[PDB]
């Protein structure tokens, strides 16, 4: 219908924009809708686990599988893809 | 270990991984998630723009009966994008449904010539098999090299049914006569989302030599080349369905026990070979 | 913080569930004060832990964690091990070692494999538990595909009667995964979850574990039912709407007239 950031070249107050997305915030809130929470802990920066088997032949620590391999080697960057 | 600019950086991942037709629901998580509209802004333009771009978002410009798709090759730069169909310009506003205020864009109409013909010649590929599909064709030049870039997008959102999808497929077209090379990679997305959350992601990537003759004469030699991958992409798929539905499926849990009756479990928590 | 936690729990239900690993743990980056909530109401792919002293398989899962570490439904430790984790009571304990050895043999019957682990614990009038099982298919073919079972139950236990109210959230993760020449890369993966609740005898002839065992396999037959449906019917059929291999015969008709009629109605709406 109409558009503008902030110039509005239409004679109109158009306070529309991309402000919509910060509100006030309702303060008000359930704080508990049901009853779950088994407070625990867990802060202690790890875990290892992983199955076993399932993933193709490929993984170990294979950090190659990119277009063009190579980079600043060759005469041009010439990519077959994008 | 811990920002503002990372909590930026995965509310933007959040946001630009939404799934087909989800993306306010997606979004207002965030939003409510982050709890900061200040830094939610930083990145917002940019993720909603990248969003669009990446789902080949089919936008139709004030009055052109032209859905035309949003895509990386369309973007201007400035904060608009391309119409190769119509070829006008046209500003597209991320958060409002529509994008307004065109400006005509007379070409370089260097490799238009190719980019013309495929398009209306796709445009006739992509009706035959999209229910609610449609399409864009890019003419430009790739540091030196001509390509025709022709993007397919299709879709179908249902969220009162809990569930959408999406079709992407991108063909980049590179020439060097006399035969010139392929690159393309289609793309399958569908969410169902009914007290759960499945999610069919699928893609393929293609690269093919091809034959360059005239201008009509390599266009549609060009659309049987997709028809051909993308029949036998979605043949492949439609495969697939079939084993892990009778094979694989079938492999994990069984309909009924060995016992070919149901568990009697007064003899489970008693009968035993030997203690 | 709890329209939070519903917009997380929201936000894992639109999400690739193919990375609900990575994505918790950045959704728990974002709001740290939840991450206590998210690791016990976000289910994840079942992960397999080696019980070493035993020489056995052990599913873990938010219930049979304490700290960094996840107690053994077998030998009852806790690996990485540590020094006063939390154990089920001794009673309690009897229980979960029977639990464990009925379900194994309820895994057996209808997954003729895979593993499976059952963790207690006590409530203030009653107790619950979670209930694993996981399959993966045959590693040799072109297809993966593997079956995670997360069945929380709360037993609610009458002071006078022996009849029991019995709760129970079950989640059923299938993933379906595929690499081959002709379909590049197919993912179909995700989960779907039920809830049942019901009022039940409890007796020398039904004890606890049968009541639980009944409901366990009910659910699973009417989820894997539904899986089947879903993920072989819908979201084929979805599919099969976005494309089709056949040339559509196209319609001129209805598209003619529907362009007629919508000019109308914008010009007289706003």
């Amino acid at each position: 219908g109409s558009w503008g950031c902030v110039r509005q070249e239409k004679r109109s107050s158009g306070l529309i924009s991309e402000l919509p997305s910060e509100e006030g915030r309702r303060l008000e809130h359930f704080t508990k809708l049901r009853p779950k929470r088994n407070k625990k802990q867990q802060p202690t920066q790890a875990a290892v686990c992983t199955i076993s088997i399932l993933p193709q032949d490929g993984e170990q620590n294979g950090l190659m599988g990119r277009v063009d391999e190579g980079v600043d080697e060759f005469f041009t960057k010439k990519v077959t893809g994008c | 270990r811990v920002s503002d600019e990372e909590k930026v950086r995965i509310a933007a991942k959040f946001i630009t991984h939404a799934p087909p037709g989800e993306f306010n629901e997606v979004f207002n998580d965030v939003r409510l998630l982050l709890n900061n509209d200040n830094l939610l802004r930083e990145g917002a333009a940019h993720a909603f723009a990248q969003y669009n771009m990446d789902q080949f978002t089919p936008v139709k410009i004030e009055g052109y009966d032209d859905q035309v798709l949003i895509t990386e090759h369309g973007d201007l730069g400035n904060g608009r994008f391309l119409d190769p169909r119509n070829k006008i310009s046209f500003k597209f506003d991320h958060l409002r449904k529509e994008a307004s205020d065109p400006q005509p864009e007379d070409t370089e109409s260097a490799l238009k010539q190719w980019r013309d013909a495929c398009d209306s010649a796709l445009r006739a590929y992509v009706k035959d098999h999209y229910p609610n599909g449609f399409c864009t064709v890019y003419g430009k030049s790739i540091d030196g090299q001509q390509t025709i870039i022709a993007c397919i997008e299709s879709h179908q959102f249902q969220p009162k049914n809990f569930w959408n999808g999406r079709w992407r497929s991108e063909w980049k077209f590179t020439i060097t006569p006399p035969t010139a090379q392929v690159a393309a990679v289609l793309k399958i997305q569908v969410h169902y989302y009914e007290d759960g959350n499945v999610q069919l992601v699928s893609h393929k990537d293609i690269q093919d030599s091809v034959q360059v003759s005239s201008d009509v004469q390599t266009a549609k030699e060009f659309i049987k080349i997709i028809e051909n991958a993308e029949n036998e992409y979605q043949t492949a798929i439609s495969e697939n369905y079939q084993t892990m539905s009778d094979t694989t499926f079938k492999a994990l849990r069984r309909q009924l026990p060995v016992t070919r009756t149901k568990i009697d479990w007064n003899k489970i928590l008693s009968y035993k070979i030997g203690k | 913080s709890d329209q939070q936690l519903d917009c997380a729990l929201d936000l894992m239900r639109r999400l690739p569930p193919q990375q609900i690993e990575k994505n918790l743990s950045d959704l728990i980056d974002l709001v740290p004060s939840l991450c206590e909530d998210l690791l016990s109401s976000v289910d994840q792919p079942l992960k397999i832990a080696r019980d070493k002293v035993v020489g056995k398989d052990y599913l873990l899962c938010d219930y049979n964690r304490d700290g960094d570490s996840y107690r053994s439904p077998w030998s009852n430790k806790y690996d990485p091990p540590l020094e006063d984790g939390a154990m089920p009571s001794a009673r309690l304990r009897k229980l979960e070692v029977e639990a464990n050895n009925a379900f194994d043999q309820y895994r057996d019957l209808y997954f003729e494999g895979g593993v499976s682990s059952v963790y207690l614990w006590d409530l203030d009038h009653g107790f619950a538990g979670v209930i694993l099982i996981k399959k993966a298919g045959d590693g040799s073919k072109k297809i993966k595909g593997c079956w995670d079972s997360i069945h929380v139950v709360e037993v609610q236990e009458k002071s006078s009667g022996r009849t029991a109210h019995y709760k129970l959230t079950s989640t059923v993760m299938l993933w379906l995964q595929t690499n081959k020449t002709g379909s590049g890369t197919m993912n179909l993966g995700g989960s779907l979850t039920r809830q049942m609740e019901k009022d039940e005898t409890v007796s020398d002839s039904s004890p606890h574990i049968a009541n639980i065992g009944r409901l366990v396999e009910d659910m699973e037959n009417k989820i894997r039912s539904t899986l089947n449906e879903i993920y072989f019917g819908k979201t084929k059929d979805i599919v099969n709407g976005l494309r089709s291999i056949d040339a559509i015969p196209d319609n001129q008709k209805y598209k003619q007239l529907q362009r007629e009629l919508s000019q109308v109605l914008t010009q007289r709406q706003i």
